[PDB]
């Protein structure tokens, strides 16, 4: 239990146990931690407590080192000295302990609550060890928050796909989301067995919801559902390797010329061979996963790792990847738990092939030459640190675009995160840019690539096929007719009551809307399925009827608006009291009482 | 007293320090033998199944 | 006798009836059910007598296949004494996650793993029952 101080790195065996994670503090550092904040509990390899029976006094400042133990002021031996003296707590390495004065941000993170934006702001702009400590603390806090939730008993199992699940009494029910995976428990009487992991989804109505499970071991009526958990694990690898530029290919052996369609990408593969690591910005539908597969084929004599966050993400990475590449493949991530069916191609545990498509949270002990990481719009400092702790390759590339939506982060209720303070990769790719941009998009229509370029983008990406039928019918938003605290903009749907017939070729369109309640209430009186952009980051749609909500900034988010337009092929419409958003989007403006 | 009682402070501090160093050694060798036992169990098992 | 059979209770009762019918005191073939120590001696005596009939490989630890963190093990859950019949452990748990020091000790000290992972041996220098090298 001897280690280096988390601030000055002098050897120490001191920790303040009242801090949740108990980091290694030096004598000076621990003194500053105990005199200023509320951590009035210090422990070395042995606890500091009045060893008198009946005297359970806690703080060290009121303790005195006795014959062999530490005792209070009262039960003190006559011959004894205190444990708080001259700014160093009594522990190992008193004379070589150096300390410093960076106790400010230390108390800031050790006393914060992560419920505000500013806490995450500071956690992104602090020192390296402080950054890892902040990540650790916020992961432990969100783990305890998720464990603060409870159970969910089954009312009726309609099918393997439709579920009637009621949640705990007097308990804040967990929303219909993909992240909260539920482990099931069925007691014989006698021996409660774990019946597997299950994911939920908002159905076409209430209360019967759609759900998927990892097993065909079907549910029952007496089962109870709780969200899975674990314990937060320590980390020792830093967040990011320093940059190292190279004047020549550092062992990277390329191919001759094999698929010359990737010439615009070889000009970047040479660069990836010129440095240690870089970043790439691939807008949704751009040369993203095509870039990486071309890097795979161009340098075919080097072990490469592919990684994402969600099973849907690693499968969206996996798709076209099995096309340009001999198979001769490997992408083995989950041995016993994919709530959704993950890889079904080859073995579980041999690290057979030189290209591997995995996830950061389930990366095994592997080595490679580059790990190309997509979805850097959703990773945190924790995932970066575990990337550095699990993979030690020769190159690295962070692919992704910050204009997408961030992590859930349910604890944020006062403020919002800017992507520049999302994580370190996003901070750098918005302060110095991704330093390697890829153009252009080819799937999305050109009318949502050049008109949407005017917003968070800088008019640099492009596509094709501008036609047709892309008009914004700005309706004046009505009063909030909310049932749940989430707003029902049924007056906004009042523009769609006369819409199911006037649209001849648009019957398979999609009703998308931010609020889950707005998707549900639409699903009551529906004509076509609903899928909010949160369920889509790897889904493409031909038509789309984007339905906005109240004038709050929750609806007028440029990031979510962007990520909600870029999931269309032919047409899309905007129905919002937009005062200024339609000035940067140049289509024909229509009004609701008029059918032209 | 200021010549002798502080020597008692010193002796008690030194004996407590030595004892806690030896306790650290105890826990260290503890973790070590733990690792050894478990690796032996695993390698022995991997020969039977 | 087949190699796997190890219970051998009704056989003892039937031998006791065939040869000692009118003995006027109860006899529990498995001394777990005895009353006080004197009943333990009384029944262990008859067990000493009858156990010279059955095969000698069917004595010693009773092992079984248990899992911890998805890994199959082979540990002992009981014994088969020449005097006290069959004894079963009370605290046994399949499907474990981690083991702390106590269990690591009691698993490393069992002969179950050591014998199950070794070569058969036939030592003719002696007459005692060999097991494994
Ligand atoms: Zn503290
Ligand atoms: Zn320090
Ligand atoms: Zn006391
Ligand atoms: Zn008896």
């Amino acid at each position: 239990a001897v280690g280096a101080c988390v601030l000055c790195n002098s050897q120490t065996s001191l920790r303040c146990g009242a801090c949740i994670r108990r980091p290694f503090l030096c004598c000076k550092c621990c003194y500053d931690h105990v005199i200023s904040t509320s951590h009035k509990l210090v422990l070395s390899v042995n606890p500091y407590v009045c060893n008198a029976p009946g005297c359970d006094v806690t703080d060290v400042t009121q303790l005195y080192l006795g014959g062999m133990s530490y005792y209070c002021k009262s039960h003190k031996p006559p011959i004894s000295f205190p444990l708080c003296a001259n700014g160093q707590v009594f522990g190992l390495y008193k004379n070589t302990c150096v300390g410093s004065d960076n106790v400010t941000d230390f108390n800031a993170i050790a006393t914060c609550d992560w419920t505000n934006a500013g806490d995450y702001i500071l956690a992104n702009t602090c020192t390296e060890r402080l950054k890892l400590f902040a990540a650790e603390t916020l992961k432990a806090t969100e783990e305890t928050f998720k464990l603060s939730y409870g159970i969910a008993t089954v009312r009726e199992v309609l099918s393997d796909r439709e579920l009637h699940l009621s949640w705990e009494v007097g308990k804040p029910r967990p929303p219909l989301n993909r992240n909260y995976v539920f482990t099931g428990y069925r007691v014989t009487k006698n021996s409660k067995v774990q019946i597997g992991e299950y994911t939920f989804e908002k159905g076409d109505y209430g209360d019967a919801v759609v759900y998927r499970g990892t097993t065909t071991y079907k549910l029952n009526v007496g089962d109870y559902f709780v969200l899975t958990s674990h314990t937060v694990m320590p980390l020792s690898a830093p967040t990011l390797v320093p940059q190292e530029h190279y004047v020549r290919i550092t062992g990277l052996y390329p191919t001759l010329n094999i698929s010359d369609e990737f010439s615009s990408n070889v000009a970047n593969y040479q660069k990836v061979g010129m440095q240690k690591y870089s970043t790439l910005q691939g807008p949704p539908g751009t040369g993203k996963s095509h870039f990486a597969i071309g890097l795979a084929l161009y340098y075919p004599s080097a072990r490469i790792v592919y990684t994402a966050c969600s099973h849907a993400a690693v499968d969206a990475l996996c798709e076209k990847a099995l096309k340009y590449l001999p198979i001769d493949k490997c992408s083995r991530i989950i041995p016993a738990r994919a709530r959704v069916e993950c890889f079904d191609k080859f073995k579980v545990n041999s690290t057979l092939e030189q290209y591997v498509f995995c996830t950061v949270n389930a990366l095994p002990e592997t080595t490679a030459d580059i790990v190309v990481f997509d979805e850097i719009s959703m990773a945190t400092n924790y995932d970066l640190s575990v990337v550095n702790a699990r993979l030690r390759a020769k190159h690295y590339v962070y692919i992704g675009d910050p204009a997408q939506l961030p992590a859930p982060r349910t604890l944020l209720t006062k403020g919002t995160l800017e992507p520049e303070y999302f994580n370190s990769v996003c901070r750098l790719m918005k302060t110095i840019g991704p330093d390697m941009f890829l153009g252009t998009c080819r799937r999305c229509p050109a009318e949502i690539v050049d008109t949407v370029s005017a917003l968070v983008y800088d008019n640099k990406l492009k596509a094709h096929k501008d036609k047709s039928a892309q008009c914004f019918k700005m309706f004046y938003k009505g009063v909030i007719t909310h049932d749940v605290s989430s707003a029902i903009n049924r007056p906004q749907i009042g523009v769609v009551r006369e819409f199911l017939t006037r649209n001849p070729a648009w019957r398979k369109a999609v009703f998308i809307s931010p609020y889950n309640s707005q998707n549900a209430v639409a699903s009551k009186i529906l004509g076509l399925p609903t899928q909010t952009v949160d369920s889509s980051q790897g889904s493409e749609y031909d038509y789309v009827i984007f339905t906005q909500t109240t004038e709050t900034a929750h609806s007028c988010n440029v990031n979510r608006f962007n990520v909600a337009i870029t999931r269309a092929k032919v047409g899309i419409l905007c129905i919002m009291s937009d005062r200024d958003l339609y000035d940067k989007l140049q289509f024909t403006s229509l009004e609701i009482p008029r059918r032209n | 007293r200021d010549a002798a009682m502080q020597r008692k402070l010193e002796k008690m501090a030194d004996q407590a320090m030595t004892q806690m160093y030896k306790q650290a050694r105890s826990e260290d060798k503890r973790a070590k033998v733990t690792s050894a036992m478990q690796t032996m169990l695993f390698t022995m098992l991997r020969k039977l199944d | 006798w087949d190699l796997l059979k190890y219970d051998f209770t009704e056989e003892r009762l039937k031998l006791f009836d065939r040869y000692f019918k009118y003995w006027d005191q109860t006899y529990h073939p498995n001394c777990v059910n005895c009353l006080d120590d004197r009943c333990i001696l009384h029944c262990a005596n008859f067990n000493v007598l009858f156990s010279t009939v059955f095969p000698p490989t069917s004595f010693g630890p009773l092992v079984r296949k248990i899992f911890v963190d998805g890994v199959p093990f082979v540990v002992s859950t009981g014994y088969h004494f020449r005097e006290l019949g069959v004894v079963h452990n009370q605290d046994v748990n399949l499907h474990s996650s981690r083991l702390s020091f106590k269990e690591l000790l009691v698993y490393a000290a069992d002969p179950a793993m050591h014998a199950a992972s070794g070569n058969l041996l036939l030592d003719k220098r002696t007459t005692c029952f060999s097991v494994a090298a």
